[PDB]
């Protein structure tokens, strides 16, 4: 109930982006034990520990290491830091002042 | 270094420019990440870089301030740092040898051969052949199905009489324990023209495998205890235990040594004895020694490896196939990376599923393995609403013919066109399209003053309203006043016969236990109860609660 | 609830399976009704009124 | 109520206290009943 | 209010301690930025004693 | 805080430290702040927390 999914009018449900981050780091997290018990290629092991280094640090700080991902729509997703600082983040404009 | 002149710079003048920034670069910097990342660099520690009264503030720093200096001196030398994943992997693909062009079939002899050795190695082993004699029995006494147990030879009833003649060779070589060498040669001549089913064969690997385990557990019990406790010395270990492995002498001749490490193990004396006859005992449980079956799997260990290694150059040069196949979904909501991974994990599928019996070139085919992995794997996780992959081919079978007759009918497709031309019934082709489309972002910038997104708008229907809170509160209490104008009986019945003030509301023969009264005589009572409350003085109150 | 239960169990009025959604006129404005437009999905049966 | 604000680095026993199960697999929700 | 856990099954830096300039994880082990990244993503060994 | 510690010093038989008194302009003189909260709502958060 932090990251929400919700039903909107139509069907089309609406999602906070942290969704799509949780969901990346999952899957390559789920692949990388996948090829760990494989006794797979230890070039494409490694690409996969770097893939999931990489997802965990856009879900913890996107746009800090390299550029943001990316994202669905042509946007910066926005991960946990992100929910943290700026001007329109969660210390200032619904912690300080609120309605 | 020049861009130490350059952050200088724009500390003088309390900021820089796009302009300074291209000019002041190491000349050869090529790469235009680093050089987003390096004015990153120059930012993030301050000044601040713009592209052309600008009083606000500094923000940092004594701290990160030399922190970014230092990145900075050293980035003037970091001549191969693009620091990116998707580059990293090209580089460190293509660093690697295209050596494939039909060493495939030499690939796949070095398999072939390792494969084999793997196949000696457990057919060698006595307990294993029992239970391929037991699953022959089984399988033709109806445990599974008829040829769940070998995967074709190089016929149902000679194939039985093969199997008993095996099994006649075999026991007779358990029969004929020197004389047990050349019978077991003889085994394993007679066991070398058949082909069994992977997934027997790959219990017999693993029950090989829980063989070398326990008998590696039981040489950590031997040792340890003394070895690695009582210090137990090592290359007289090594001379007198592996050399003799089966007599008193290496452990009951040992402890009349005396030595200083003789005069240690007394301790784990007894215990060392148990190891002792749990060696001859798991001898026992697989039929033949310990070094026998070790070794075997040792060099069945060595043909695996062997044939391992070579699959790994395959699949470095299928891997660059791989990054040739994928690149036809770099916009299907899934990233490059994790496509180029899952064409790799079926690069790996592939490669333990080419054949070179059909003379097939190995691209056309890995290339077919690896096009299913990879819309396998994008109809799977790119999107959240995961919809099976049927519902996906359904979709794209829809849009494809959505495409057709825009082009043809001119105006749009319509569920009644398409239900037309498509062969669904006109509904579930609804309740598709209305499920192709994708959850928005709850962090969409909205068309507001304030900045505001789609998440601020989205209001609850889950919460009570303290209207409506305020609103149960004044009828528990209407509800508590007009009960208690009511005998112990009714009050007491009503609060246990509903949930009122109480925990679980019990049925009517509860109430009757509590009250030591059958249940019809507690229908009656609650029934006269609610007669007694219908009427006003008792229902006037509570009825300002009904707005109906 | 509980309670509520047994004021619905006394003056017996049903528990409605349907809740209420209709469209009523904003709070503060008060104006005629100049027009009623009534628009269907294709295939479903119109109301009496549309 | 409470006190000052405590702060430090999470033990991942910690993070494994904290949470009340796994997350193993990357489903949201069902297509058709949106359970 | 109640949090789940994703288990890593190979570890990961927090980019927080590893971009935060100066790197935390840099300045305690006393090993330069980009010798830690070059570890980091594969591209070099680290001796561990 | 070198006030109230060089005080209950001087009260003592100790020699205080002799300070010297710096000058910070305000958004460096309200980027030193004891209460890390009030710090990440007004500062950069990442290199607060
Ligand atoms: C970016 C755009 C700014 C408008 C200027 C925003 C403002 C509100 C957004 C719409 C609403 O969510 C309603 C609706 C929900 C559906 O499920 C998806 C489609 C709709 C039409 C949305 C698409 C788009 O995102 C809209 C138009
Ligand atoms: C005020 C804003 C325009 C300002 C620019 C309009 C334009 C589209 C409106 C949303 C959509 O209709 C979808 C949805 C419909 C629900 O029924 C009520 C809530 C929703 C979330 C609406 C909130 C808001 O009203 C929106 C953003």
């Amino acid at each position: 109930d932090l990251r929400p999914l919700v039903p909107l009018d139509g069907g089309r449900f609406a999602t906070s982006d942290l969704n799509d981050l949780y969901r990346r780091v999952i899957n390559r997290n789920n692949r990388l034990k996948r090829l760990l018990d494989l006794a797979a290629p230890d070039i494409i092991v490694r690409n996969e520990k770097r893939m999931l280094q990489e997802a965990v640090d856009a879900l913890l700080d996107n746009g800090r290491r390299g550029r943001a991902i990316t994202g669905s729509n042509k946007r910066p997703l926005k991960s946990l830091a992100d929910m943290i600082k700026g001007k329109q983040g969660r210390f200032r404009q619904n912690l300080l002042g609120k309605r | 270094s020049q861009l130490k002149l350059l952050v200088t710079r724009g500390k003088e003048q309390g900021y820089l420019t796009y302009a300074e920034v291209n000019d002041h670069l190491p000349e050869d910097i090529v790469d235009s990440d680093q050089i987003e990342d390096i004015i990153q660099m120059i930012n993030d520690m301050g000044i601040q870089v713009m592209e052309e009264l600008m009083l606000a503030e500094n923000t940092a720093d004594e701290d990160a301030a030399e922190a970014a200096a230092q990145v900075l001196s050293s980035v003037e030398s970091e001549i191969g740092r693009t620091t990116d994943p998707v580059r990293m992997y090209m580089r460190e693909m293509g660093t690697v040898e295209l050596l494939t062009r039909e060493g495939e079939i030499d690939i796949a002899k070095r398999i072939e051969d390792g494969i084999n050795q793997v196949q000696c190695s457990v057919a060698e082993y006595p307990e294993a052949i029992t239970y391929l004699l037991e699953q022959y029995d089984r399988v033709e006494a109806e445990e599974a199905r008829l040829s769940d147990l070998i995967t074709g030879f190089v016929d149902p009833e000679l194939a039985r009489e093969k199997f008993a003649e095996l099994r006649a060779q075999y026991v007779v070589t358990r029969d004929t324990i020197a004389t047990a060498q050349e019978e077991i040669l003889k085994l394993s001549e007679v066991f070398k023209q058949f082909r069994l089913v992977p997934k027997q064969f790959d219990y017999l690997v693993n029950s090989m495998r829980v063989m070398m385990d326990r008998v590696r557990t039981q040489e950590r019990l031997i040792m340890k205890l003394c070895v690695e406790q009582c210090k137990m010395p090592k290359k007289n270990f090594i001379t007198l235990f592996t050399g003799n492995e089966t007599s008193d002498t290496w452990f009951n001749a040992a402890i009349a040594m005396n030595k200083p490490w003789s005069e240690k193990l007394h301790d784990v004396s007894e215990e060392v004895h148990r190891a002792l006859q749990k060696l001859q005992q798991i001898e026992e449980e697989t039929g033949l020694t310990i070094e026998q079956v070790k070794d075997i799997n040792r060099r069945m260990s060595i043909g695996e490896a062997k044939a391992r290694r070579a699959k790994k150059e395959m699949v470095e040069a299928n891997l660059r196939l791989v990054i040739s196949i994928a690149k036809k979904y770099t916009n299907r909501g899934l990233q490059f990376l994790d496509l180029i991974q899952e064409g790799n994990i079926g690069l790996m599928k592939a490669v333990d599923k080419f054949e070179y019996r059909r003379g097939y070139k190995f691209s056309t085919y890995a290339t077919w393995w690896i096009r299913q992995a990879i819309t396998r794997s994008i109809a799977d996780q790119a999107r959240t609403i995961r919809i099976p992959v049927h519902m996906i081919e359904t979709i794209n079978k829809l849009n494809r013919i959505s495409r057709q007759m825009l082009q043809e009918m001119g105006r749009e497709p319509t569920p009644e066109e398409l239900a037309e031309r498509m062969l669904m019934p006109e509904d579930k082709i609804r309740k598709v399209l209305k499920i192709a489309k994708e959850p928005i972002s709850m962090e969409t910038p909205i068309g507001d003053d304030e900045d505001s997104h789609l998440g601020d708008f989205i209001e609850d229907t889950t919460l009570e309203l303290p209207l409506d809170s305020a609103t149960t509160e004044s009828l528990r209490a209407a509800t508590h006043d007009v009960l208690a104008g009511l005998t112990a009986r009714e009050a007491k019945v009503l609060r246990m016969r509903f949930g009122i003030d109480m925990n679980t509301d019990y049925t009517l023969e509860e109430v009757g236990k509590q009250f030591d009264v059958t249940r019809e005589r507690i229908r009656q009572i609650e029934a006269k109860a609610l007669r007694k409350l219908r009427h006003p003085s008792r229902s006037e109150v509570l009825r300002s609660f009904l707005d109906d | 609830t509980p309670e509520e239960k047994l004021l619905r169990a006394i003056f017996g009025e049903k528990a409605s399976d349907v809740k209420d959604s209709s469209l009523r006129v904003p709070n503060g404005v008060s104006g005629t009704v100049i027009d009623v437009q009534v628009f269907t999905r294709d295939g479903v049966e119109k109301d009496k009124r549309a | 109520e409470f006190d000052a604000i405590k702060i430090a680095l999470a033990s991942p026993d910690m993070i494994r206290s904290w949470s009340f199960g796994e997350v193993k697999k990357p489903e949201t929700i069902n297509y058709r009943t949106f359970k | 209010e109640r949090m789940g856990h994703i288990e890593l099954a190979s570890p990961t830096a927090h980019i927080w301690f590893l971009k935060s300039l100066p790197s935390r994880i840099g300045l305690l082990l006393d090993m330069p930025l980009r010798d830690i990244e070059r570890v980091l993503y594969f591209e070099s060994y680290v001796v561990i004693e | 805080r070198v006030k109230i510690a060089n005080r209950e010093l001087e009260a003592n038989g100790k020699v205080g430290a002799t300070y010297s008194r710096d000058l910070l302009g305000i958004t460096k003189a309200s980027l030193a702040t004891e209460s890390f909260i009030s710090a990440a709502s007004f500062q950069e958060t990442t290199r607060v927390l």
